[PDB]
């Protein structure tokens, strides 16, 4: 388990479209949805499948408020041409027994440029538009006592709340089905095809097999479904012999056995 | 007669005719910096009389609806031959100025220029929170023009004449040391400014020690048969300069 | 170690004045305050010039 | 001598006024010329008949060691006893002069200057709403804490760092003298920079203006007594008085509003207030009642 | 031990004390002074040095620069008034925010004499007279020529010489003056009259500028410290 | 700061005749904040297409999922038309029935 935040503020939005995010990651899937055109988080209702009655929304509320304010105010100080993309990474994982221990990175135009040193309570970077942001967001002079205190005794507090409010929520488990087939190449080569439907944890490894021998990884494609199951294929280029001898082993935590597939 | 004087500074000279005074300072002439009063533990750099000449600035147009000007000289001397120079390879600096400011007119013009040097002038931003481009503060070559009413662009200096960009009276604005350009009587202006900081010697890219305004507070006006084109010239020389901590050529 | 110095009288008329002063601390920064400077120096302001003028003369021509 | 000590006994008065008559010469103290940037210094006694005025004013309420060395608030802190958020039982506060504009500007008067701070906290606790409001708390107790620039933080009221082994703290008890205490010059430079026309970083970016030469710290509060039975809160009052002053290059005072505490930033304020004309008259069939 | 008896007044917090205090930094290093020009023992360094008067006080002429230019052109008629204006330096809106009337907001009472400098910003081959007075209180303001050089006046001539002093003495009863506007410690008024009028030649321009200055003379004092009626905020500058 | 993105469509469920399925168009590794991403039912734009929240990976790049519901056939191909900054022309992705 490791709770993370990735929030997005833009500085010149398209019509129609939100300048500023914040999607929640209890792991693998998501649990949030925050946008700046509504003013409220909405979930996805497969975590706690109860309504929590105005003390976990409207908290998170009122701090994705703070949150877009400080990120709307950091674009009035850079005296830049183009657009920006003002994107940070904020949350916290669980170690051992207790003393969480928490993460807050920022980036500029796809760059990591600062972090908040919880030391000295303080963001910190290097560039010069690091100690601009950094003393913009210090002006306000109330807001480093507010994320010192919400990256070590919130989102701690969320995480071992979730930790144990929806355990068979965090207990997913499908066997993934596989579909391996073929497709004619180049005179003389073919392609082989091994997918993966609706596995539930990331972790998945995929290797070939010609007839006992393993003959490589392949190319490993990724992608998320719309309701939190995941999707996997490779592909391998062989000859255009011998594809009534391939048998594509492939295990997974859904699967108490290397189950083989043939075509 | 004391309406003539005569400024010689290394190969150059300036000699005017309808001159009015020398303001110097705060009653102090620049000199080098004492043993005493020194922190860095190395010689500095005295160059040569090539570094304490009078460099001559762009000269600007003065209209009827003209408003005022506004130079920044330790950034403004960055191009200005071996001053320039000695300001990329060197970390600190320190020098006091003497600004001969140049506006002829005729007996049938009439108007006045007020001419200040004003040390620390912090200039306020025409939008309330936004950030102000090194671009609208200083220029080197021809400067930055005071407006008329509030002045509203995108990451610009608050250009009002009844505030100078500072947000003070500009008729309080005559504390510092300052002469006036009357056309009745004056030709030009002459300003001996030391160099006054908190501390012995400072970078010269990153702080800017003072800023220069010619503000007319009589407006421009004349006949129907007078000369249209009035120029106004500035022409600067650094006195006592002296350098520290040579390295790599910095940054423009 | 006491110091004695005088008060701030009225005018014109007038023990009551005479004050003492011992300082306890080992800092200078723990002293009072340094009410009793008086001096002025208006010459750097104005007149902040050479060529000084005689002020019964025009100071021009 | 300086200003800290030892001797000063001196008191100078003004100037006095010299008798003067009938003149018809050359001597003109009124045709002066203004443009030489030379403030004209005519006597009375130089344009009329004036008499032996034995002048006994003294210049002294009005020195700059007499101008600024008071007591004024800077800062406001409200802090609670007990909270569900840990953010709202202790405080903190980086060190400036810049939220209280009267202070401000009696600093701005100055560009630069250098003096010894006076600080004294007024302390006032107030219950608040709840339910159990018949308590019998003990007589409060209070820590302030300084903290260098660079020094460890804490990050609860429960934290390890307010043992204090370096950093000076006030404990200050209820119903007693408040706090006060004396705190040199403390300046990296030779003068305090009130104004600082520059940048932070060599390639004339990043931040502009008088935002990076303060560096000096920040103040944090907290109640000493563990957690109660009912929500007290505790609003302290920070009183600078500046004393051992002097002051250089001066500038006019501030004609526009403040908006914010890190920059000049201004909306342009008219220079004065109008009446109805340019011209003065008699009255108007008197209307004094 | 020694037997100390406690006086009324202890315990209290004055804001004006002159005590000592203990130091929070013990044998703290100061760094050495250096010498800096301009500096400033005393505020009456600066209410004595010359600064531009917003005579000009005419509405929407504020908010602009035309607020500090007096203007004067050629009159028809010889006994025309230029400008006026009440002398209350703190009270009077015309020098309320001047430096010295800057200073003086800071202070209850004032004393002293006052100079005006008036310098002339026309053309090189235009000359004139001015009548430049000063009339104490107990009567009204005049509203001839004659009534106005009753009191103290001086007849200037543009020549050469472009500035002219108005030096206003200290005609009062009392040895000092409330900086507010009262009934009891009235002051006098400011007047400007056309002595002659402005004699031009041709293809010359008539409309030309006088400017104003104020600054206070060797014998000025101010004595009760108070807040300045102009800082006004709301909440915090955070 | 430029990055060329990467397209992904698949399907979620098999490729049965006569049961429901669902279509999914995976952008990933690109940073601009504008992305114009069409679904196409053999040329014709699909009208009613829902989105996901748009969240970036671990080395600070974007990556936008939509889905569509749909039933499979033979003859019938689907198509995924995304136009970005990085291309002068909008690249066109036709569905595989195995990837
Ligand atoms: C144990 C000590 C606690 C109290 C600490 C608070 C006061 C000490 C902080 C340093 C004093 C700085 C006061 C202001 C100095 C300059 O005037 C400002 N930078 C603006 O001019
Ligand atoms: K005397
Ligand atoms: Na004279």
């Amino acid at each position: 388990l490791s709770l993370l935040y990735h929030l997005t503020a833009v500085s010149s939005p398209a019509p129609g479209t939100p300048a500023f995010w914040v999607s929640g990651w209890l792991g693998p899937q998501q649990y949030l949805s925050y946008n700046s055109l509504r003013g409220e988080a909405e979930p996805c209702g497969a975590w706690v499948w109860e309504n929590q009655v105005s003390w976990y929304w409207e908290k998170e509320t009122t701090d994705l408020r703070i949150k877009e304010k400080l990120f709307l105010e950091a674009f009035k100080a850079l005296g830049g041409k183009g657009p920006y993309t003002l994107q940070g990474l904020l949350g916290c994982e669980l170690g051992p027994d207790n003393t969480s221990v928490p993460t807050a990175k920022f980036a500029l135009n796809g760059e990591e440029f600062m972090n908040f040193d919880l030391k000295q309570g303080t963001w910190g970077g290097d560039w010069p538009e690091a100690l601009a942001i950094s003393q913009r967001w210090q002006q306000q002079d109330k807001a480093a006592n507010k994320e010192l205190t919400f990256l070590l005794f919130s989102c701690p507090h969320r995480l071992r709340e979730h930790l144990e409010r929806g355990r068979g929520n965090l207990e997913w488990k499908e066997p993934p089905s596989m579909r391996l087939k073929a497709r004619p190449s180049s005179p003389g080569f073919s392609v082989l095809t091994c997918s993966a439907f609706s596995f539930y944890p990331p972790e998945l490894q995929l290797r070939f097999l010609r007839n006992g021998l393993a003959a490589g990884t392949g190319q490993g494609d990724f992608g998320p479904n719309s309701d939190g199951s995941f999707h996997a294929s490779s592909s391998l280029t062989v000859k255009s012999g011998d594809e009534h001898h391939y048998c594509c082993i492939v295990q997974h935590a859904g699967l108490a056995q290397p189950l083989r597939v043939e075509l | 007669s004391d309406r003539v004087r005569s400024i010689t500074l290394g190969n150059s000279t300036i000699t005017t005719q309808e001159s009015a005074n020398v303001v110097v300072g705060y009653g102090v002439w620049p000199d080098y910096l004492s043993d005493e009063e020194a922190t860095a533990e190395d010689q500095p750099t005295q160059p040569d009389v090539a570094t304490c000449r009078f460099y001559t600035l762009d000269s600007v147009s003065w209209m009827k609806e003209s408003q005022g000007w506004w130079w920044k000289f330790p950034d403004a001397l960055r191009d200005m031959g071996l001053f320039g120079q000695n300001m990329q390879y060197h970390y600190l600096g320190r020098s006091g100025y003497t600004i001969h400011v140049q506006c002829n007119a005729s007996k049938f013009h009439q108007g006045c220029l007020l001419v200040v040097c004003v040390p620390e002038a912090e200039m306020g931003a025409a939008n309330i929170n936004e950030k102000i481009n090194r671009e609208h503060l200083s220029n080197g070559e021809v400067a930055n023009t005071f407006s008329g009413t509030k002045s509203s662009n995108t990451n610009d200096v608050q250009q009002a004449v009844f505030n100078a960009g500072m947000g003070v009276a500009v008729g309080n604005l005559t504390i510092f040391p300052h002469q006036w350009i009357n056309l009745r009587t004056n030709n030009c202006a002459t300003i001996v400014m030391p160099y006054i900081n908190s501390v012995p010697m400072d970078n010269m890219f990153r702080h800017y020690n003072f800023t220069l305004m010619i503000i007319p507070f009589a407006k421009l006006d004349y006949a129907a048969g007078s000369s249209t084109y009035i120029p106004i010239t500035v022409t600067v020389a650094p006195m006592c300069a002296e350098y520290n901590g040579l390295r790599l050529a910095g940054h423009q | 170690g006491a110091q004695v110095s005088t008060q701030k009288t009225g005018a014109h008329e007038t023990s009551i004045i005479h004050y003492t002063n011992i300082n306890y601390y080992k800092d200078a920064a723990s002293n009072s305050a340094n009410r009793q400077d008086f001096t002025q120096d208006p010459g750097k302001f104005t007149e902040p010039v050479k060529d000084i003028m005689v002020k019964s003369l025009p100071a021009l021509n | 001598n300086d200003v800290q000590n030892a001797i000063d006994r001196a008191v100078v008065r003004v100037a006095d006024t010299m008798p003067s008559g009938p003149s018809n010469s050359e001597s003109i103290p009124a045709l002066t010329a203004a443009e030489t940037g030379h403030t004209s210094q005519v006597v009375p006694s130089d344009t009329i008949q004036t008499r032996h005025v034995r002048n006994f004013h003294v210049r002294s309420e009005s020195s700059v060691e007499n101008f600024l060395s008071r007591s004024a608030c800077v800062y406001i802190v409200e802090y609670k006893t007990r909270d569900d958020t840990p953010d709202k039982m202790y405080d903190s506060w980086v060190i400036n002069t810049r939220q209280v504009a009267q202070l401000r500007r009696k600093l701005e008067f100055f560009t630069y200057v250098r003096f010894d701070v006076e600080v004294t906290f007024v302390i006032t606790s107030v219950q608040d709403d709840s339910t159990r409001q018949n308590t019998d708390t003990p007589a409060l107790t209070h820590q302030i804490m300084y903290v260098p620039p660079g020094g460890p933080i804490p990050q609860a009221v429960d934290d390890y760092n307010w043992q204090t082994s370096t950093n000076p703290s006030v404990f200050w008890t209820e119903g007693n003298a408040p706090p006060r205490m004396s705190i040199p010059f403390m300046s990296v430079g030779n003068a305090y920079s009130n104004f600082y026309d520059g940048w932070s970083h060599f390639s004339q970016t990043g931040v502009y203006g008088f935002n990076t030469l303060n560096n000096m710290g920040k103040l944090y509060f907290r109640h000493v007594n563990d957690k109660t039975i009912s929500p007290i809160t505790s609003k302290v009052r920070i009183y600078f008085k500046p004393k051992h002053v002097k002051a250089w290059v001066p500038r006019p005072p501030r004609l526009c509003e403040y908006t914010h505490k890190d920059n000049v930033d201004f909306e342009p304020k008219g220079v004065t207030t109008s009446r109805t004309q340019l011209t003065i008259s008699n009255s108007t069939h008197v209307e004094n009642y | 031990g020694l037997p100390v008896m406690n006086t009324p007044g202890s315990n209290q917090f004055l804001t004006s004390d002159d005590y000592q205090s203990p130091t929070a930094m013990p044998q703290f290093d100061v760094t050495p002074e250096m010498n800096i020009p301009g500096e400033v023992k005393n505020l009456m360094e600066i209410a004595e040095v010359d600064s531009v008067v917003p005579v000009n006080n005419v509405n929407e002429n504020v908010n602009s620069l035309e607020a500090y230019r007096i203007p004067v052109h050629s009159v028809t008629e010889t006994g025309a008034q230029v400008f006026g204006f009440t002398l209350q330096p703190g009270a009077d809106t015309v020098m309320e925010r001047t430096l010295l009337g800057e200073i003086l907001n800071y202070y209850a009472n004032w004393s002293g004499s006052i100079k005006l400098t008036f310098m002339y910003c026309g053309s090189a081959m235009a000359t004139g007279k001015f009548l430049l007075a000063y009339s104490p209180p107990g009567a009204g303001v005049p509203k001839n020529r004659r009534e106005a050089m009753l009191g103290t006046h001086i007849i200037w001539d543009i020549g050469l010489q472009s500035s002219c002093v108005l030096c206003v003495p200290w005609i009062s009863q009392t040895h000092y003056r409330f900086v507010s506007k009262d009934i009891y410690t009235d002051a006098g008024f400011i007047t400007c009259w056309y002595q002659t009028s402005i004699v031009v030649p041709a293809e010359v321009q008539n409309q030309s500028v006088i400017l104003c200055f104020v600054s206070a003379c060797n014998d000025f004092s101010v004595r009760l410290l108070r807040d300045s009626p102009f800082v006004r905020q709301t909440a915090f500058y955070q | 700061i430029q990055r060329t993105p990467k397209i992904q469509v698949y399907s979620r469920h098999p490729a049965e005749n006569g049961k429901s399925n669902f279509l999914n168009c995976y952008v990933s590794g690109f940073h601009p904040s504008d992305i114009e991403v069409d679904l196409l039912k053999n040329g014709e734009r699909i009208e009613k297409v829902e989105h996901s929240d748009l969240s970036f990976s671990k080395d600070w790049s974007f990556y936008l999922l939509y889905y569509t519901e749909f039933t499979p056939t033979e003859k019938d191909e689907y198509a995924c038309r995304v136009n970005h900054v990085t291309l002068s022309q909008p690249k066109i992705v036709k569905w595989d029935r195995d990837m």
